[PDB]
């Protein structure tokens, strides 16, 4: 009924309203792109590169000594390092920008090393519904701010099509958990396995 | 042309002092990071010329 | 709002070695109000008013004592490094007395296997890392006063004033091998050098025996009262042997 | 001309005797980037 | 899908497989399959 450290989670935005998310390529095209999952009945959405786990949730005063020199459930006003599941590297803000408008906004990417000057994200509530210090209920509208560049990660619209950016403009998001503490040696969704019985292959036109 | 001129000088004198850059205090070189990001350097050359 | 306030004050002083004067007095003001709010919390509960007993239990007290238990296992293991922090440590421990004496009265008068006692134990297993540190701290300074009275230390004192050198005391506690590996050098930093020839185990055995007495008393009253109320539980059996 | 009767006052708020104070210089630049309309319409996209 | 098919046009009605143990007329999950 809450969020939880070491949970595979997935970002979701909604803006011509649809259901969008954040997948990353990894090992080439480190700039993050966006994908829609509003149309599951006729087409599968490739969500297997869209899952993020949670590693650290600690207060915005606690990490300064960490930059100087296991289940902690998370609250608002904390700071979060979240990593990519498949490509194994961490999400981060960046320095350059491909905005091509001088719109004073960086663009997110991915980073290998966790030397956390810039790969930390802080949490914020939406309105006067909830407030600072309360816990994070499942399925909530959040606002994510970088610690370093102090921008909001927002959905860009006016530049033709739509993609993510990092500017001063509020944008709600979501958590929508897809996994938890699994059991010993069972099967769950999203995994990869074999199909013995001497197996079930496909060929090296290969249909 | 006096409003934008008197906007910059407070952004000028809110830049941190140089002896707080020899010490790498994370605010004093991230305040400079945001303040360098807002107005580019080449646009400053166009005004002074 | 007090808990994450003063824990934010701990992270600011996590780095440097000593605490100066103005930082000390601002921390004494910080808990003398927290002693009052605990004393006023337990008087809503002191008479067995079950209308308040199962109302605090559904509130947010449980993460409140968890954050308080996090600073308690780190302050006393940092304030035990200097002889001019002791009067603050003399008034930090009795605050910790005055929060478990609330925590006694929350579970009083209940049934043998109740739900309040069942949610009494999950903080102890959620904060299982840093309930050990206070439990170790009541072991190092209670095992010491039995070691320092034994006949083994008379095979190491040579000075007429009993000033055992630090190079000799390290092999001394290594000989009587009841201790562990890394703990015996933490005990070195708790003494005072005075040109390194002195540790003066007269005062060092009983400097901490006095103020840690009654706080060390009622933690035995907890782990008894949780045991003979909720028996056959594995996690509580993983506590009292420490 | 409304800003020139505001930003002159902020100029005396983060600067004394030729030295820049630091406890006030940090807190003023958090505010005026949380609301970008404090910058003019040339700073959003001219 | 009775062969493999393009992922850009694989409908739910086109392909929807389902694991059972036989064929009778028919939060975190419960731990069934091993």
């Amino acid at each position: 009924q809450f969020l939880r450290t070491d949970d595979e989670v997935v970002l979701q935005c909604s803006a011509e309203q649809l259901k969008l998310c954040l997948a990353a390529e990894g090992f080439g095209n480190r700039l993050c792109f966006l994908e829609p999952t509003s149309n599951a009945q006729n087409v599968p959405p490739d969500l297997a590169i869209c899952c993020f786990t949670l590693e650290q949730s600690l207060s915005v005063r606690a990490l300064q000594e960490m930059l100087a020199n296991g289940h902690r459930t998370l609250l608002y006003g904390h700071a979060i390092l979240l990593r990519h599941a498949h490509s194994r590297m961490y999400l981060s803000c960046l320095t350059t920008s491909r905005s091509m408008t001088d719109k004073l906004a960086f663009d997110v990417g991915l980073q290998e090393d966790a030397t956390g000057e810039a790969c930390w994200w802080t949490m914020h509530p939406a309105s006067k519904q909830r407030s600072e210090g309360e816990k994070v209920r499942v399925g909530d509208d959040l606002i994510l701010v970088s610690v370093s560049s102090e921008r909001y990660l927002h959905l860009s619209t006016a530049s033709g099509e739509l993609q993510v950016d990092a500017s001063f403009m509020q944008t709600l998001w979501n958590m929508n958990p897809i996994c938890s503490c699994c059991e010993e040696g069972y099967v769950t969704g999203g995994h990869v396995l074999r199909l013995f019985h001497e197996c079930l292959t496909i060929s090296a036109q290969r249909r | 042309m006096s409003f934008y001129a008197a906007l910059i000088d407070l952004l000028g004198r809110c830049a941190p002092e140089m002896h707080l850059i020899q010490a790498g205090k994370g605010e004093a070189l991230r305040i400079r990071a945001i303040l360098r990001s807002l107005v580019p350097l080449d646009d400053l050359v166009g005004i002074i010329s | 709002r007090l808990q994450e306030s003063i824990s934010d004050f701990y992270w600011y002083y996590s780095g440097k070695d000593v605490i100066e004067e103005q930082g000390k007095r601002n921390f004494s003001k910080a808990m003398s109000v927290a002693k009052q709010v605990f004393n006023s919390l337990t008087e809503y509960i002191q008479g067995p008013c079950t209308g308040n007993q199962q109302s605090l239990a559904h509130s947010r007290l449980w993460d409140a004592v968890v954050g308080f238990l996090h600073v308690f296992a780190h302050m006393m293991m940092k304030l035990a490094q200097d002889s001019s922090q002791i009067e603050l440590l003399k008034e930090l421990l009795d605050l910790q007395k005055d929060m478990v004496v609330m925590l006694l009265s929350l579970l009083e008068g209940n049934v043998v296997n109740g739900m309040i006692a069942r949610q009494m134990v999950d903080m102890l297993v959620e904060s299982s890392s840093n309930v050990e540190m206070i439990l170790k701290f009541f072991d190092m300074f209670l095992k010491l006063k039995d070691i320092v009275g034994s006949e083994a230390f008379q095979d190491y004192v040579t000075d007429p004033r009993g000033l055992i050198s630090k190079k000799d005391f390290q092999k001394a506690m290594d000989s009587q091998k009841q201790f562990t590996g890394p703990e015996i050098q933490f005990l070195l930093s708790c003494s005072e050098a005075d040109e390194n020839e002195m540790i003066n185990f007269e005062e060092f055995a009983n400097r901490f025996q006095e103020p840690a007495r009654d706080i060390g008393f009622n933690v035995a009253v907890l782990l008894t009262n949780l045991s003979e109320h909720v028996p056959h539980d594995p996690r509580l059996r993983n506590f009292l042997e420490l | 001309c409304g800003g020139e009767r505001y930003l002159d006052f902020l100029r005396f708020a983060v600067f004394v005797n030729g030295e820049s104070v630091e406890e006030n210089a940090n807190v003023v630049v958090r505010l005026l980037i949380r609301k970008p309309e404090c910058f003019g319409p040339a700073l959003r996209g001219s | 899908a009775l062969v493999v098919v393009d992922a850009c046009k694989a409908h739910t009605k086109a392909t929807s497989f389902c694991f059972r143990v036989s064929k009778e007329k028919l939060g975190m999950g419960p731990p069934e399959i091993k």
